[PDB]
């Protein structure tokens, strides 16, 4: 049901498997209930997990989708993580 | 090739920008050429005079980011609800970076060659209109 | 109406949704299913204020306006070491680097 995503600094992120499967890389890595990201920091992986919940909630909606916020400070690193994760 | 039908049949449309972006409406003329129209501020509506069978698309007026209209890419006249798509986290990140860095300076950011080429490959209407031949 | 949360204890963060009408005790049962710890060994917090089991998540401040998908609300978690509860501790996330001159 849930999966553990561990960042470079040991922060464990428990997320629904359906949500983590948004990332094609994670989807592949999950075929284990834990995935270690030796490259992604916590401030980055937390915003990725937020993207997963945002994506699952807003995909095929018909309402009004809000902008996904990204702080300037995280923008570069999040780009590298998103590029790695096929997100 | 992906053009407007010259119906000559008036159709009243209401463009509703249900997005945080400034929308640029783009009409594809009888020759398939994209014709830009006056921009819609963030939460604004506009009663426009169009025609049945005419083709429309909506993009971000500044960055040219793609937008949806009634959950799809193209609009054929009536309510035209312009919304943000759920962009990928990669596209969203590229958008933010592009909005903070001058095109010339993209080569100065400490990232992989692929990402430099991803930033350089700006959203374009002509490029989109070509992807819509498949 | 759903609400979006980050349930946080030490270096552990659970990402879940719940109804505004869901009670604090019902959230404890969600944590129980994940962290394998009973509600009686659990303590939940909003901004370091201990939440009552019978109170709804809306009454506890988690609403559609505050607990969004892209920006979830934080619920603090603490476990009992038999007896006595451990002090609430949430390890802060890693710090981002100094913004590049090129992106300032
Ligand atoms: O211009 C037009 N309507 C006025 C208007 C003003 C401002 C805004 Cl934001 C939107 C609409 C229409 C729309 C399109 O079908 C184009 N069109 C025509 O009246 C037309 C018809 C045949 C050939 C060429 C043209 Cl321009």
């Amino acid at each position: 049901m849930y999966v553990k995503l561990i960042s470079s600094d040991g922060h464990e992120f428990i997320v629904k498997r359906e949500h983590a499967l948004t990332s094609g890389t994670i989807k592949a890595m999950l075929s284990t209930n834990e995935v270690n990201f030796r490259e992604i920091p916590s401030h980055v992986l937390s915003k990725v997990c937020m993207y997963f919940t945002y994506k699952v909630r807003y995909t095929n909606s018909s309402t009004e989708i809000p902008e996904f916020p990204i702080a300037p400070e995280i923008a570069l690193e999040l780009l590298m993580a998103a590029n790695f994760l096929d997100c | 090739v992906l053009r407007s039908v010259n119906s000559r049949e008036p159709s009243q449309v209401i463009f509703c920008n249900r997005s945080p972006r400034v929308v640029l409406p783009v009409w594809l003329n009888f020759d398939g050429e994209p014709q830009p129209y006056p921009t819609l501020p963030p939460g604004t509506g506009r009663r426009i005079h169009s025609y049945r069978g005419h083709l429309w698309l909506f993009r971000d007026a500044g960055t040219h980011d793609g937008l949806l209209v009634n959950q799809t890419e193209l609009f054929v006249p009536i309510f035209a609800n312009i919304t943000l798509p759920v962009y990928t986290l990669k596209e969203r990140c590229l958008q933010v970076v592009r909005s903070l860095v001058k095109p010339e300076n993209y080569r100065r950011l400490d990232i992989v060659r692929s990402l430099y080429e991803d930033l350089e490959d700006h959203p374009n209407v002509q490029k989109d209109l070509e992807r819509l031949t498949q | 109406m759903d609400v979006f949360l980050m349930i946080r204890r030490h270096k552990t963060t659970i990402f879940t949704d719940a109804k505004e009408s869901s009670t604090v005790f019902e959230l404890k049962r969600i944590v129980e299913g994940i962290l394998k710890r009973p509600p009686d060994e659990q303590r939940l917090y909003k901004d370091d204020q201990l939440l009552d089991d019978g109170k709804t998540l809306g009454e506890c401040g988690f609403t559609s306006q505050t607990a969004r998908p892209q920006a979830p609300a934080t619920v603090g978690l603490a476990f009992r070491a038999d007896d006595t509860f451990e002090a609430l501790c949430i390890e802060p996330f890693s710090s981002p680097p100094e913004l590049p001159d090129v992106m300032k």
